[PDB]
């Protein structure tokens, strides 16, 4: 949230001085956690061969 | 601690710069001035490399992974967080790697022994600084370097072999191979042979350099005796990795298609066009 | 019916069991000359403990 | 090597710089404490 | 106590200990220095109730 | 400008040329010795008498049947065309047999000389090892060189058990100098990119130390070759100069040194490992693990890069294919 | 105090003394010029009201 | 019991148990340090209530 | 039964007993916290009848 | 039977016993262990009845 | 090497030391059962 | 090597230092367990 | 003070302390020269209320 | 002042000063060369009014 | 080698170096605060 | 070895060169700084 | 080495090749300033 008096942004309900970003690691890289997790964002499993 | 017979050839000179001032031991190890610009580069690279696992997503080893630039940024230094640590720690590399193979030759030069280590070691310099420096240099841009990471490396030789569809066909490549292959032949027999008649069967007198020629020689045809031996893998080696930097900067700099097509001479040859 | 332990993970650690087990057993063989080592606190033997100096035979005559 | 009485000396300046180091670090952690706590 | 110092060299436990204690220091400062919650160089400047804290478990 | 001992100006010749010293039985020494002078500017110069042996010439009659069978599929299949055979030839092959057979015989145009190849080429590299510790014995030598060719043989091997354990001959090794490169790539391609197989890592690995070490050790004995280093043996059984100074540039330069004997054994190891290694890696890929790069995710190889690209959940139906089948075996026409 | 310079070698702790101040300041410098709030060479202008803060997500 | 310090030299055994120590404090606390329950670097001012917990049996 | 120390150097055998057991038991530790049943940084507060158990025989 | 340790040198045999023992029965626990019937650590709790049985049918 | 008598006296420790071993982990191998029984 | 009476001297100081490494041990361990269980 | 030239030889430091002052002054000049706020070669004419600022 | 010629070898250090300026020339040359504003042998024939220029910062 | 005369001439020169290292930085820190506040 | 008085006397040199360079790279700043200031 | 008279003259060609050698590269600056001005 943003305090309208100041333009100044409020963590937890109390002010902060400076302009606040959002802490990422290095490009917004996150750790694999899974191999569900892969494959959960892969395309389904391909189907059969036709023989 | 020294080794039994050490401490007589402990003296001073034969270094090549800085004198007397850096010229001691700290334990085992030669210091040198180029043992002083050695620990600098290491540890700067280091901790440089440290700074670059701690602002990643993770602490798991294999994962780590420090990449050079976006091709965007060409031939200069990058913002820190986005390749221009990678392109730190390059330099870091290169410093240290320098002052090791400097450092070589001050000791080889201290024991009167020949230069052959500094300058073997010099092949595998080649071949880092050909794929961080004269490569990227020649494509122009500092991010065709290869990213720090012990797997996230192995992807990148994974899709610049791709970027030549069939890597396997690239002509220097087969040699730098060959060499590769041969080099590991012949290290095998070069320890099996020594060790067979420094080591034969219990109750055995120990061998000879004679048992050892006719063995090789029933084995090639021909006696390499005993300088030829240590001459071939020395040529074999280094010259795996001497090939291996002609086959990487002909990789784009000079050819850019498939490799599979560069062998159309072949098939044209006017004998059989 | 182990999830994450499979045959490849329990060859690899075989591996490495064999492995460091076979750098000791250099570093054993590395110590046969020149040890044990002289500093001024007296002799010093590195760790492993080095394997004693070999003896060789010599051909008898010829 | 040393004698015990070098030992001795040695073991006075080892002993005090120990703590004065674990003393440093403890106010350190105070510090630390007070501006954001682990637990 | 002191007879420690006749079986160590004193010259080389203090070069192991500073070693040691100075790669500690540096692993535990790039340890804080990578979490969310102590990431001083961009977030020091918050205020205790305002660091970040991990996730809890839900209640259900 | 110092003299660098990479070749050597002044040969000397003896008027007799050395002959084998004992064992004469089974087999029996021929030719005789003769110099070369190239040889003898590389190395030493006496291109020598041999041995063979029964193991040896079974093995040779073996192993030319395999290339002349070899050879004779190639030149085959350019037409007999005799320049066609020599153009082509790097992109010539004689094929394992066709998927669907399993492990039964195939049709001998399609594998049938293949497996008989294999076969024989098996079977002559077995009897060249027994020819190798035959003459190790002989000459009153250790085994190590058998046990270090056994290695070699070893992942050799595997490019038959691992077809065997996923039970198809037509998973095996085209001969051929391209096509088994061809083989390798796809090879990795099917089983999920081979470089998150961590014996392949590991061989690797010891493949770059086999350079590595000879490198340093070649380097090694050429820069105290001027104090009689290249005289090993000598130097193992009476320690001279040569070996302290090589023993002491190791431990100034790096803070650890091996032997002028135990510098081979490091050598012996890191050149048998290679091999031994790549064996177990590849007879664990398709029967324990199927895609290496997701064993890699599994266990936490896999370094995480921003996403390129995100399907929506219907393009995660449109865009799963079908895994590959027969090839059409008819000409449709589409006139209605 | 001073018996540390009878313990070791003048010439070479104050060798390594000028190594580590040099490495260690390089790597603070090359930290903070990684940061957000500290990448001075860009941003090294602006007032403490317009300098980076760092926060984690808002967690609604 | 003391005898086994004339099997084996104190001097060695101590370095051989500082170290074994410190490797395995180490390996404990990166084991925990990359646990959900154990983060305490991210989430050590969670309750005992708060922290996190692996999942258990579903239920028939 | 003590003749075993004759033919076998007692100091080497403690040190094989020693670097066996650390081996085995690290073996056995990682093994079951890899496990689901046993993974007891993340799960060890569940009761017994709570913690995970394998899947039976299948049933039709 | 006992000239085999006149043959042998029994601390050559004792090692290369231990060696195969400890080997084999590595090699059968954890091909128990990666089976579905005998996978104890998940599953030990299960009882005979329930305990997974591998595909009968030869047909029908 | 030794003596039978130093052997024999080794050997004491060894079988006291290896017998006192099994005990402290028969009591872990209780306790570990009584929190989650593996049969 | 060590005279017996050293060897029984140094093993008094060995004994009491692991005596007072296990008992710090043992209020790090009750500590952790007081501010979250593991069982 | 003069003494440090007693423990090190002046000759020898002077050509080592070159070394490190020249490699330092071009780290410098090229983390500031491929900077967008001193890319001077490129922009160096801009003056400095139209130099970018970095932030974000 | 001359002294520094008795300090160190006239010969080297003129070897070493032409490397070294030889060098840096290439270099400067290059930077030009490989920059928008100075890439004299493409564009050197403009004015100065129409020569490349970086781009500004936004107006706000 | 050096004497204790040396060594305390030595130290005395080393520790106002320190100290005056020590100075410049704490000026720095201080001025890097002022402008930049990092708690 | 260099005596007491070769040393003085480069003192002198090292000092002033230093601080010479020092002065030109402070002037160095101040025409960078009044271009373009960094803060 | 070299004789003080013969340092001497040597360091007056020195100097006068590095004051040749900046002359040209000054104006060598003011043709390329006048050119294509960089600030
Ligand atoms: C990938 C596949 C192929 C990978 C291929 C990798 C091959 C690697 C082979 C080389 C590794 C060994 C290097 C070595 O021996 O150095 C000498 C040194 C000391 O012993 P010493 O030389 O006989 O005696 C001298 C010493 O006692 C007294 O010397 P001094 O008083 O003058 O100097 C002070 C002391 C202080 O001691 C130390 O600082 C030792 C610290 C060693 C840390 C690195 C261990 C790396 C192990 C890697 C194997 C594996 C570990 C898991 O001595 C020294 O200063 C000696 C400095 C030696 C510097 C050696 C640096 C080597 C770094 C290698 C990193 C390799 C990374 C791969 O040795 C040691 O400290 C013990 C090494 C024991 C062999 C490793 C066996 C590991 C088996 C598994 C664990 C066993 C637990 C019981
Ligand atoms: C796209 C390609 C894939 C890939 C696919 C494979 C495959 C597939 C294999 C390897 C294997 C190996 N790869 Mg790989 N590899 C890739 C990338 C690499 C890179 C790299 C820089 O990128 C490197 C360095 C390597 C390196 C290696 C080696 C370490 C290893 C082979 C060891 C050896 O000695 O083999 C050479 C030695 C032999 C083949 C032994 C032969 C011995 C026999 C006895 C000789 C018989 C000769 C006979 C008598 C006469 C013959 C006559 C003719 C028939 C006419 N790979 C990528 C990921 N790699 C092998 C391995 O072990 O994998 C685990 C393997 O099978
Ligand atoms: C030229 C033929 C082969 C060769 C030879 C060779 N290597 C040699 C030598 C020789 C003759 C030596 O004398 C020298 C030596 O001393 O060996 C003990 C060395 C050596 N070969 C080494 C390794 C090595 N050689 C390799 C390759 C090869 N070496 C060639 C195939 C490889 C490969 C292929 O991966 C590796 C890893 C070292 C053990 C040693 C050189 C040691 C050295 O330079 O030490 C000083 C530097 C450090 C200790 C650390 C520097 C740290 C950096 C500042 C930061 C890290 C940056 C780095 C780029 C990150 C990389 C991450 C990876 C995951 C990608
Ligand atoms: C430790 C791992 C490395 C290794 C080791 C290794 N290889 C080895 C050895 C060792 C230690 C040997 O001792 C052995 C050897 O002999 O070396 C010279 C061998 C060997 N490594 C070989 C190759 C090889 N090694 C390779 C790799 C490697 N080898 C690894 C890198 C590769 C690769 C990289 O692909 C190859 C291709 C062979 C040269 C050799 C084994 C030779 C052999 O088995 O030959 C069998 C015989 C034949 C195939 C038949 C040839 C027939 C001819 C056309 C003549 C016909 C004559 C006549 C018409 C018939 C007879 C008539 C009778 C009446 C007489
Ligand atoms: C010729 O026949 C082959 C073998 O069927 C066809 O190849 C098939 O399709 C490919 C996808 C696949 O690679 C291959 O394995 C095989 O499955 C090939 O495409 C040609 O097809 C035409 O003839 C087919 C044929 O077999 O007669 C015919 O198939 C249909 O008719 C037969 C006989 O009545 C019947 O057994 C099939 O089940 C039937 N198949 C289907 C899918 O309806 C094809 O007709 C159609 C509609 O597919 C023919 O295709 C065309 C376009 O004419
Ligand atoms: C994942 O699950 C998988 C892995 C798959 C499941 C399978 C697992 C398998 C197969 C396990 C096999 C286990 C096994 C098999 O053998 C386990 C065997 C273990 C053994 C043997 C343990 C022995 C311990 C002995 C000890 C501790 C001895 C201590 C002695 C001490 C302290 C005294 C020292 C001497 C002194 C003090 C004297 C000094 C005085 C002197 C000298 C004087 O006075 O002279
Ligand atoms: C995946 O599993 C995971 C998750 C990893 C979990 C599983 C973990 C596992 C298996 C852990 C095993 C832990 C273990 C097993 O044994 C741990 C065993 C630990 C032990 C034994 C600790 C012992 C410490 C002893 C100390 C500190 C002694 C200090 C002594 C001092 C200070 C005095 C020195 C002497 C002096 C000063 C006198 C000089 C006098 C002289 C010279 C004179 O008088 O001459
Ligand atoms: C940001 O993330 C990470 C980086 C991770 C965060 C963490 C960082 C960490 C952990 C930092 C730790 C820092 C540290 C720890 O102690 C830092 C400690 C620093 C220290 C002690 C500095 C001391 C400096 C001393 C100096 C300069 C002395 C100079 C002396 C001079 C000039 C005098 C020379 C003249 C002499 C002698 C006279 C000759 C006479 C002679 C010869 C005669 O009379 O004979
Ligand atoms: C990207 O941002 C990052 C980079 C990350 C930010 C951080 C940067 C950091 C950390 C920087 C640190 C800088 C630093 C720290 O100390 C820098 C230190 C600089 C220093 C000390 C420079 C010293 C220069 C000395 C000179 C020039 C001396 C010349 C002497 C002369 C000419 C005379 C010699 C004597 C003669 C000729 C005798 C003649 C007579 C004789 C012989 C007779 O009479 O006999
Ligand atoms: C992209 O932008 C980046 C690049 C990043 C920005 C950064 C730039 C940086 C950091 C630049 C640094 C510049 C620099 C220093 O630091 C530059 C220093 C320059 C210097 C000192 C030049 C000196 C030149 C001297 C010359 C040519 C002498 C010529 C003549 C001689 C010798 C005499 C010939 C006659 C002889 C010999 C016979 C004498 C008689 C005899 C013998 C007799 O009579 O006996
Ligand atoms: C007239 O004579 C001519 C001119 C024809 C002679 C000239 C011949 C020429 C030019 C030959 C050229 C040969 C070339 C170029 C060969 C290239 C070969 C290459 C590069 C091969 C590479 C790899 C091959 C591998 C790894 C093959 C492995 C095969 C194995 C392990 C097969 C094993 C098979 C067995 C054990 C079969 C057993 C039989 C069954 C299963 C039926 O029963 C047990
Ligand atoms: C929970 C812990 C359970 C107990 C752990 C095991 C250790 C028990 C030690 C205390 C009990 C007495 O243990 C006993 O000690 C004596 C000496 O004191 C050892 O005795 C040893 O030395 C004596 C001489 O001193 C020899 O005569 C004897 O043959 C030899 O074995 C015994 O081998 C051991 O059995
Ligand atoms: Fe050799």
């Amino acid at each position: 949230p943003v305090d309208p008096t100041t333009g100044q942004t409020l963590i937890n309900g109390r002010p902060v001085v400076g302009r606040v970003f959002i802490m990422r690691k290095t490009d917004g890289t996150v750790k694999y956690p899974n191999v569900a997790d892969v494959v959960a964002h892969e395309a389904l499993a391909p189907l059969p061969p036709v023989v | 601690a020294m080794l039994s017979f050490e401490k007589k050839y402990r003296v001073r000179g034969g270094t090549l710069i800085g004198g007397d001032l850096f010229d001691f031991w700290f334990g085992p190890f030669y210091v040198g001035f180029f043992g002083v610009t050695t620990i600098f580069f290491v540890t700067l690279g280091t901790l440089l490399c440290v700074w670059g696992a701690a602002m990643g997503p993770t602490w798991n080893l294999w994962q780590i992974n420090i990449a050079p630039p976006d091709l965007k940024y060409g031939l200069g230094l990058a913002p820190l967080r986005e390749g221009g640590l990678w392109q730190i720690i390059t330099l870091c590399a290169l410093g240290a790697f320098g002052s090791w193979a400097l450092r070589q030759a001050e000791i080889a030069r201290k024991l009167g022994m020949g230069m052959h280590i500094p300058w073997a070691y010099g092949g595998a310099i080649l071949a880092y600084t050909t794929l961080v420096v004269i490569r990227p240099f020649l494509l122009g841009a500092w991010g065709h370097g290869f990213p720090y990471g012990i797997f996230s490396h192995l992807d990148w030789v994974s899709n610049v072999g791709y970027q030549y569809l069939h890597f396997h066909y690239n002509p220097a490549h087969m040699i730098a191979v060959t060499f590769f292959f041969t080099n590991c032949l012949a290290l095998a027999m070069h320890g099996s042979l020594i060790l067979s008649v420094t080591n034969p069967p219990k109750g055995t007198p120990t061998g000879t350099s004679e048992q050892e020629n006719v063995f090789f020689r029933d084995l090639l045809g021909y006696s390499i005796g005993a300088i030829g031996i240590h001459r071939l893998g020395l040529f074999l080696a280094v010259g795996a990795a001497v090939w291996s930097a002609i086959c990487i900067v002909i990789s784009g700099p000079f050819w850019t298609q498939g490799w599979p097509e560069w062998w159309n001479w072949w098939l044209n040859l006017p004998i059989w066009k | 019916m182990m999830e994450y332990i499979d045959g490849a993970q329990i060859a690899l650690y075989a591996f490495w069991l064999f492995f460091f087990g076979l750098i000791i057993y250099l570093r054993r063989e590395d110590k046969r000359e020149g040890y044990p080592l002289e500093s001024p606190q007296g002799p010093r033997d590195g760790w492993p403990k080095g394997a004693p100096k070999k003896t060789y035979v010599h051909r008898d005559h010829g | 090597g040393m004698t015990e009485e070098e030992a001795r000396r040695f073991h006075g300046y080892m002993v005090t710089g120990t703590l004065g180091y674990v003393v440093v670090a403890s106010v350190a952690h105070f510090l630390a404490w007070s501006w954001r706590p682990w637990f | 106590m002191h007879r420690i110092w006749l079986m160590y060299d004193p010259r080389r436990v203090m070069v192991a200990l500073v070693g040691f204690l100075a790669v500690l220091a540096l692993v535990i400062h790039f340890v804080l220095l990578s979490s969310q919650r102590y990431s001083w160089i961009e977030n020091g400047t918050l205020g205790a109730d305002q660091a970040p804290v991990g996730a809890s478990a839900p209640a259900a | 400008l110092e003299y660098q001992n990479l070749f050597t100006r002044v040969q000397v010749r003896t008027v007799p040329e050395p002959g084998i010293p004992i064992d004469e039985s089974t087999g029996t020494r021929y030719g005789t010795g003769t110099f070369s002078y190239l040889a003898g500017k590389f190395g030493d110069a006496q291109i020598g008498p041999i041995y063979l042996g029964w193991a040896g010439v079974l093995s040779l009659i073996f192993g030319f049947i395999a290339i002349e069978i070899i050879g004779l599929n190639m030149w085959a299949s350019v037409g007999w065309d005799p320049v066609e055979f020599i153009r082509q030839l790097p992109w010539l092959a004689l094929e394992p047999p066709p998927p669907q057979y399993g492990l039964r015989v195939p049709p001998l145009n399609q594998g049938g000389w293949y497996l008989m190849a294999g076969f024989f080429l098996t079977v002559s590299i077995i009897l060249w090892w027994i020819r190798i510790y035959r003459r190790a014995r002989a000459l009153q030598m250790g085994s190590h060189l058998p046990w270090a060719f056994a290695s070699a043989i070893f992942l050799y091997s595997t490019f038959f058990f691992q077809p065997l354990l996923v039970g198809s001959w037509s998973e095996m090794v085209p001969f051929g100098i391209f096509p088994h490169l061809d083989w390798t790539s796809a090879f990795s391609i099917r089983y999920g990119n081979l470089y998150y197989n961590p014996f392949h890592a590991l061989s690797i690995a010891f493949l770059y130390g086999s350079a590595v070490l000879f490198a340093m050790h070649g380097a090694t004995i050429l820069a105290v070759a001027r104090m009689g280093g290249e005289r090993e043996i000598e130097q193992i059984t009476d320690r001279g100069t040569a070996a302290e100074r090589s023993m002491l540039f190791w431990r100034w330069c790096m803070g650890f040194n091996a032997t002028m004997e135990s510098i081979h054994r490091w050598a012996w190891w890191f050149a048998v490992l290679t091999t031994f290694t790549g064996g177990i890696g590849i007879l664990l890929t398709g029967t324990v693990v199927d895609n290496w790069y997701l064993w890699g995710v599994k266990h936490g190889l896999v370094a995480p890069y921003p996403a390129q690209n995100q399907l929506t959940p219907e393009q995660q139906d449109l865009l799963r294919g079908r895994y590959q089948g027969t090839a059409p075996d008819s000409f449709p026409s589409y006139v209605v």
